[PDB]
């Protein structure tokens, strides 16, 4: 894989969808926004001024923590804290789910 | 590594006995009032998982020692096992023969003038099967690491022995799932002699039925003057009470052991129903079960040994036990399928001598045998495909070679069950290569 | 009556994985899907719905 | 691990059971207890290594 630092900058938590932005000298990362497309998931809790880095690599899938429930199928978005949630909206949608989820439990999910 | 542990870790209490115990007040938990160590008893009885290590009672500096470790020896076995065959290391196809009786002729001096040499045809039969299932057991043993684990030779070797039992286990276990498979396929190609029974699970009278069913089938199946319609061939054969085998669902048979007095008085007895091998159910639907001759199976060992392989860096053996069977089914010796509920009219015509050749010309009788579920005689059609000349078949079975094709004929035997707007077409089918002959002829006259 | 969730005891390394099994005793009623979750100190560290 | 009363009453209703009434090839190594004090607990059926 390609792997690059990255700096948290608000608390990143395991299997939470996260984003990115353009920070001092460096990228910065969080949760992911609500109801967007991520670009990375976390796998590790990096608190808010913690350093760590980015592993480069076109995943089929990702697990992640399910906002709500999710049925096999459902299309997923970013939701509140970058938990998956399902929706309808194609804009939003960055992957969907291949199975069973309730709220709180991990979700696999392949990206489209 | 661990620290807050509880002793009731997956525990879904029901109730706390202890505390039954302790607000006893004439009630049934007063029988264990007067005992003296109920509480501890209780507490940490009923197994207990992780481990907690416990200080010593008189001085809490030591800790107490492990006293007994037990090792399980338990194993498990292919109940179908007894039905297996020898051992094939070389080749891979097995070829099973089979002979058939041949009609009677009368003494009768003059006519033996001339047919000396008369020449009468063997009516054999054969079948083949082959290597199958091949696949192994993959276990990892650390050995270096475990010796952490252990005190004593003798615990440590009985470990690692008890990780190798458990490959045998697996190995037979699985055996067992494909035997299992080989009935269910057989009986999902139509070709268990099929009996229909009303659910037995469900009314005691269909229990009865079923029981009274399975009797006269296993008296027909052994009865020693032979029969051509207990298996899916169509020849002459029969079994022993001894080598039949009853495959059914432990709550069937549970169900029939209660409630049909017969089973019961009967239920020590392999001159009942034969022998009798309980399992768990088929995953076919209606086929509740297969009264079976041990023959039936055409089960050989082929290779099977454990390979071993060190690894040097991780400091391990790793054990590869194969298992590769020539796991089968033979369409000789007799079997028979109880199946509850729908049930088709004809279950699988057969046609005989499904291999055959003749020369050009020359002529070759068929008989159709129709595995009715009834004894509605629903009548078979004869018919020949592949005919690229005028080449035809009577209307008895009766296969005439034209004088000069050869396109390995198929010989069908159709039994049209049900309306004709859905014409249940059964077919038995059997091929006839054609012999060069180049026979003088044309046409007759 | 019970469930028993298949290694009582794992030891996963961090960021590895552990497939886990449930075996519901339930008697007659076929009851099923089964809720898993995990509870821990670092956020994250999650069990997917299988 | 049955009670004596029950036991009596499988004996002498239920037949099967009856006619085999020391088998071991019906049921298990029947052995008859005072009775269980868990209400509604009729009987266990263990392995002996349990």
């Amino acid at each position: 894989m390609v792997s690059f630092t990255a700096r948290a900058k608000s608390n990143v938590m395991a299997y939470r969808l996260l984003a990115y932005s353009q920070g001092d000298d460096i990228i910065e990362i969080s949760h992911a926004a609500e109801n967007t497309i991520p670009d990375y998931v976390a796998v590790k809790d990096v608190d808010k001024g913690d350093l760590t880095q980015v592993n480069m690599y076109p995943l089929a899938a990702w697990q992640v923590i399910a906002g709500s429930d999710i049925k096999v199928g459902d299309n997923l978005t970013t939701g509140k804290d970058g938990t998956a949630v399902p929706t309808d909206d194609p804009s939003t949608v960055f992957g969907y789910a291949v199975e069973e989820a309730q709220e709180g439990q991990l979700v696999t999910l392949v990206i489209s | 590594t661990f620290n807050d542990v509880k002793t009731s870790l997956g525990i879904t209490e029901s109730y706390d006995i202890v505390n039954a115990i302790r607000n006893s007040q004439g009630d049934n938990f007063k029988s264990y009032v007067p005992l003296a160590t109920a509480n501890n008893v209780a507490e940490v009885g009923a197994g207990i998982l992780i481990n907690q290590t416990v200080q010593n009672d008189f001085i809490t500096s030591l800790v107490d020692r492990i006293g007994l470790v037990v090792i399980r020896q338990v194993s498990l076995n292919n109940p179908l096992k007894k039905f297996k065959k020898g051992q094939i290391p070389l080749g891979r196809t097995i070829e099973e023969i089979y002979t058939d009786i041949t009609k009677e002729k009368q003494y009768d001096a003059e006519e033996a003038e001339q047919k000396v040499f008369e020449r009468e045809m063997p009516n054999v039969k054969t079948l083949f099967h082959e290597r199958n299932r091949q696949g192994f057991y993959h276990q990892t043993i650390q050995d270096d690491s475990l010796k952490t684990a252990f005190v004593s030779w003798g615990n440590f070797e009985s470990f690692v022995s008890s990780i190798i039992n458990a490959i045998y286990n697996s190995a037979e276990v699985d055996e067992y799932e494909y035997m299992k498979l080989l009935v269910d396929n057989y009986y999902s190609k139509g070709l268990f002699t099929t009996v229909k029974i009303d659910e037995p699970t469900s009314s005691t009278g269909a229990l009865t039925e079923f029981v009274k069913k399975m009797r006269a089938t296993a008296r027909k199946l052994t009865l020693p003057q032979g029969s051509r319609d207990w298996n899916s061939m169509a020849v002459r054969t029969r079994s022993y009470m001894e080598d039949l085998h009853l495959i059914i669902d432990a709550d069937l048979e549970a169900e029939l052991d209660v409630d049909v007095l017969a089973k019961a008085f009967n239920m020590n007895r392999t001159d009942f129903l034969g022998n009798v091998t309980v399992i768990d159910g088929f995953a076919s639907t209606g086929l509740e079960a297969v009264l079976v001759d041990k023959d039936w199976f055409m089960v050989y060992d082929n290779l099977h040994k454990m390979e071993t392989v060190r690894n040097p860096r991780g400091l391990y053996w790793n054990y590869y036990y194969h298992v590769w069977q020539t796991l089968s089914v033979s369409r000789f010796a007799n079997a028979v399928a109880f199946v509850s509920g729908d049930v088709p009219a004809v279950t699988q015509v057969i046609v005989s001598p499904n291999i055959a050749a003749v020369k050009q010309g020359g002529q070759q009788q068929f008989t159709a045998y129709v595995r009715a579920t009834n004894a509605k005689d629903h009548k078979v059609v004869w018919s020949v495909e592949g005919g690229s000349t005028g080449t035809a078949i009577t209307g008895d079975g009766l296969l005439s070679v034209s004088g000069n094709e050869d396109n390995q004929l198929t010989v069908k035997a159709t039994v049209d069950i049900g309306t004709e707007d859905k014409p249940k077409l059964v077919v038995g089918e059997a091929v006839v290569s054609i012999r060069p002959n180049n026979a003088s002829g044309g046409a007759q006259a």
